[PDB]
Protein backbone atom coordinates (compact mmCIF):
# COMPACT_ATOMS: atom_id res chain seq x y z
CA UNK A 1 0.00 0.00 0.00
CA UNK A 2 1.64 3.21 -1.23
CA UNK A 3 0.52 6.69 -2.33
CA UNK A 4 -3.10 5.92 -1.53
CA UNK A 5 -3.10 2.80 -3.69
CA UNK A 6 -3.55 -0.78 -2.47
CA UNK A 7 -1.83 -3.44 -4.58
CA UNK A 8 -2.24 -7.22 -4.52
CA UNK A 9 -0.17 -9.89 -6.26
CA UNK A 10 -0.75 -13.63 -6.20
CA UNK A 11 0.46 -16.97 -7.48
CA UNK A 12 -1.04 -20.41 -6.89
CA UNK A 13 0.66 -23.78 -7.22
CA UNK A 14 0.00 -27.32 -5.97
CA UNK A 15 2.39 -28.59 -3.31
CA UNK A 16 3.50 -32.05 -2.20
CA UNK A 17 2.08 -32.46 1.29
CA UNK A 18 4.54 -32.53 4.16
CA UNK A 19 7.36 -30.24 3.03
CA UNK A 20 6.79 -26.58 3.89
CA UNK A 21 8.04 -23.75 1.63
CA UNK A 22 9.70 -25.94 -1.01
CA UNK A 23 12.64 -24.84 -3.10
CA UNK A 24 11.75 -23.24 -6.40
CA UNK A 25 10.88 -20.00 -8.14
CA UNK A 26 7.46 -18.49 -8.81
CA UNK A 27 6.76 -14.83 -9.55
CA UNK A 28 3.64 -13.15 -8.22
CA UNK A 29 1.49 -11.63 -10.96
CA UNK A 30 -0.59 -8.54 -10.15
CA UNK A 31 -4.18 -9.22 -9.18
CA UNK A 32 -5.93 -6.16 -7.75
CA UNK A 33 -5.30 -2.43 -7.46
CA UNK A 34 -7.61 -0.11 -5.53
CA UNK A 35 -7.06 3.61 -4.79
CA UNK A 36 -8.48 3.42 -1.27
CA UNK A 37 -6.08 5.89 0.35
CA UNK A 38 -6.07 4.69 3.97
CA UNK A 39 -3.38 4.25 6.61
CA UNK A 40 -2.65 0.62 7.51
CA UNK A 41 -0.32 -0.32 10.34
CA UNK A 42 -1.81 -3.58 11.63
CA UNK A 43 -3.64 -6.47 10.02
CA UNK A 44 -5.36 -9.69 11.03
CA UNK A 45 -6.32 -12.87 9.22
CA UNK A 46 -9.71 -14.58 8.83
CA UNK A 47 -10.70 -18.23 8.80
CA UNK A 48 -13.89 -20.29 8.62
CA UNK A 49 -15.15 -23.02 10.95
CA UNK B 1 -47.31 29.46 18.67
CA UNK B 2 -48.03 28.61 15.03
CA UNK B 3 -47.83 25.36 13.12
CA UNK B 4 -44.36 24.92 11.55
CA UNK B 5 -45.38 22.50 8.79
CA UNK B 6 -47.16 23.67 5.62
CA UNK B 7 -47.88 22.29 2.15
CA UNK B 8 -48.28 23.81 -1.29
CA UNK B 9 -51.57 23.33 -3.11
CA UNK B 10 -50.55 22.08 -6.54
CA UNK B 11 -53.58 22.27 -8.73
CA UNK B 12 -52.72 22.16 -12.45
CA UNK B 13 -54.13 25.65 -13.09
CA UNK B 14 -51.48 27.34 -10.93
CA UNK B 15 -49.17 29.95 -12.42
CA UNK B 16 -45.55 29.39 -13.35
CA UNK B 17 -44.31 30.65 -9.99
CA UNK B 18 -46.68 28.27 -8.21
CA UNK B 19 -45.85 25.48 -10.65
CA UNK B 20 -43.79 22.79 -8.88
CA UNK B 21 -40.23 22.44 -10.15
CA UNK B 22 -37.70 19.66 -9.67
CA UNK B 23 -34.21 21.06 -9.04
CA UNK B 24 -31.02 18.98 -8.76
CA UNK B 25 -27.85 20.41 -7.19
CA UNK B 26 -24.59 18.81 -8.35
CA UNK B 27 -21.94 19.41 -5.67
CA UNK B 28 -18.23 19.02 -6.41
CA UNK B 29 -15.41 18.64 -3.92
CA UNK B 30 -11.69 17.84 -3.75
CA UNK B 31 -10.67 16.57 -0.31
CA UNK B 32 -7.29 15.39 -1.69
CA UNK B 33 -8.44 11.80 -2.25
CA UNK B 34 -7.36 9.84 -5.34
CA UNK B 35 -11.00 9.15 -6.22
CA UNK B 36 -12.18 10.06 -9.72
CA UNK B 37 -15.73 10.21 -11.10
CA UNK B 38 -15.08 11.14 -14.75
CA UNK B 39 -13.69 9.61 -17.93
CA UNK B 40 -12.94 10.55 -21.53
CA UNK B 41 -14.94 9.39 -24.53
CA UNK B 42 -12.42 10.27 -27.26
CA UNK B 43 -10.91 7.45 -29.33
CA UNK B 44 -10.01 7.81 -33.00
CA UNK B 45 -9.97 4.70 -35.16
CA UNK B 46 -6.50 3.20 -35.36
CA UNK B 47 -4.48 3.11 -38.58
CA UNK B 48 -1.51 0.98 -39.58
CA UNK B 49 1.60 1.15 -41.76
C1 LIG C 1 -2.01 8.76 7.88
O1 LIG C 1 -1.01 9.23 8.86
C2 LIG C 1 -0.34 10.45 8.48
C3 LIG C 1 0.69 10.76 9.55
O2 LIG C 1 0.19 10.57 10.87
C4 LIG C 1 -1.37 11.56 8.27
O3 LIG C 1 -0.72 12.75 7.84
C5 LIG C 1 -2.40 11.13 7.24
O4 LIG C 1 -3.38 12.14 7.07
C6 LIG C 1 -3.07 9.84 7.67
N1 LIG C 1 -4.07 9.43 6.70
C7 LIG C 1 -5.19 8.78 7.02
C8 LIG C 1 -6.11 8.45 5.88
O5 LIG C 1 -5.45 8.44 8.17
Amino acid sequence: NIDGYFKIYSKHTPINLVRDLPQGFSALEPLVDLPIGINITRFQTLLAL
Amino acid sequence: CYFPLQSYGFQPTNGVGYQPYRVVVLSFELLHAPATVCGPKKSTNLVKN
